[PDB]
């Protein structure tokens, strides 16, 4: 199946952001999808999130863990532009300012860990 | 008769470069410290695949070849922690030379039998409660989580095993754990995902420093389709102990097969799979405070793999 960027054109995504930011100036439009290579973690019902700009990474990680119904014990990582987000007090507003896509959305993918074994 | 003892034959493998060699918090020179390097590497407890051991769960496998790779790596890093806890980082093994009783106590805990604290039997079966069928491949976090549960039954070691999730190390949670039953020896394991398909180059420097600390237990992970126990590095290469060799289960303890008496295998850091678990051992609170201090100083040139927070 197609990812978000594949289902909506660039100009179309730019418009989605213009509108949502117009209606919710204190919210950050975030796209969270399961990493293409991830195979153990479940797929979410929705991939579009509107996050209050004050919410920090610690809170985001936890609620997404909840959305996925994971135990604190299970491996979960939320990566932005290739790097994992640390469970800290950094506000999503700062991440948006430095990591957002040219289309206006902030993209994230989540994954767990690979397994190992030999022939 | 006069004999040629072929000194350093074992290093016919290792490179020449003068770049230092780091092994679990210790630095060495390939030029003048070959004997020291080999002694340190050979002393580490090495666990490979085994065959013909008692059937796991009565009707399960009698061998772990092909599926126990990450379980064996988990055993090796945890054994190093035990070694540091009961024998100390300065301890060294010598063939045919009498070793402390604590040594045989550590080795026994990893022998392939149901009654041993950290045997392949205990790990595989404890793994079922983690959603892992017996014979199913493991990732780093999964084996670390299973080891934490098995350590609860080990009163001899009385370890505090903390597995920091979400790339975060909460000091306050660790202190409460180590002061709860005053300080239980701390085994700190940190599961990470340093990239999507490859490791981001920004993490390489931080990873190197993770092997340069006194508290360093090394790292478990591997190349795609090959789990390894990384004990250090030299240049742009990681050095490790490989479990991919099947040996007969020890049927009595003759321990030669549990020591790799050769310079360690090497692999380019760039080939490292992003899924790993970094480990640290802090004997006392002062050791832990020293560790935190060191992590804080890593705010150098090199993005951090994990963050240290108080609460």
């Amino acid at each position: 199946e197609k990812t978000f960027k594949q289902r909506r054109s660039f100009e179309q995504r730019v418009e989605d952001v213009r509108l949502i930011r117009e209606q919710h100036p204190t919210k950050i439009p975030v796209i969270i999808e399961r990493y293409k290579g991830e195979k153990q973690l479940p797929v979410l019902d929705k991939t579009k999130f509107l996050v209050p700009d004050h919410v920090n990474m610690s809170e985001l990680i936890k609620i997404i863990r909840r959305r996925l119904q994971l135990n604190a014990n299970q491996a979960f990582f939320l990566l932005v532009n290739g790097h994992s987000m640390v469970s800290v007090s950094t506000p999503i507003s700062e991440v948006y300012e430095s990591e957002r896509d040219e289309d206006g959305f902030l993209y994230m993918v989540y994954a767990s860990q690979e397994t190992f074994g030999t022939a | 008769l006069t004999y040629d003892t072929l000194r350093f034959a074992e290093f016919e493998d290792f490179p020449e470069t003068s770049e230092p060699v780091w092994i679990l918090g210790r630095k060495y020179s390939i030029f003048t410290e070959k004997d020291e390097i080999l002694s340190d590497v050979a002393s580490r407890l090495w666990f490979t695949y085994r065959k013909n051991f008692p059937a796991i769960g009565g009707t399960g496998p009698t061998s772990d070849t092909g599926w126990g790779s990450m379980l064996r790596c988990g055993q090796m890093i945890f054994a190093q922690a035990l070694v540091c806890r009961h024998l100390g980082r300065d301890w060294r093994w010598t063939q045919r030379k009498r070793q402390p009783d604590s040594y045989f106590s550590v080795l026994n805990a990893f022998i392939d039998r149901k009654d041993s604290y950290y045997s392949i039997h205990q790990i595989a079966q404890m793994g079922v409660g983690e959603g892992k069928s017996i014979g199913q491949w493991y990732g780093p976090n999964t084996v670390a989580q299973v080891l934490k549960k098995l350590a609860v039954f080990d009163t001899w070691s009385s370890l505090a095993v903390h597995i920091a999730m979400d790339n975060t190390v909460v000091m306050e949670e660790i202190r409460r754990l180590c002061r709860t039953s005053p300080w239980r020896p701390l085994v700190l394991l940190i599961p990470l995902r340093l990239g999507l398909t490859d490791i981001n180059e920004a993490y390489v420097e931080t990873l190197k420093h993770c092997f340069m600390m006194p508290q360093s237990l090394g790292v478990i992970g591997g190349k795609p389709n090959s789990a390894h126990y990384f004990i250090g590095y030299v240049g742009e290469e990681l050095i490790y102990l490989d479990p991919h060799t099947t040996q007969p289960a020890v049927e009595p303890i003759p321990d030669e097969s549990f020591h790799c008496q050769h310079p360690p295998c090497r692999m380019s850091i760039a080939e490292l799979d992003p899924s790993i678990a970094v480990g640290f051992f802090c004997k006392t609170e002062d050791d832990f405070n020293d560790w935190c201090q060191q992590v804080k100083k890593l705010s150098l040139l090199a993005l951090p793999m994990f963050e240290l927070v108080e609460q």
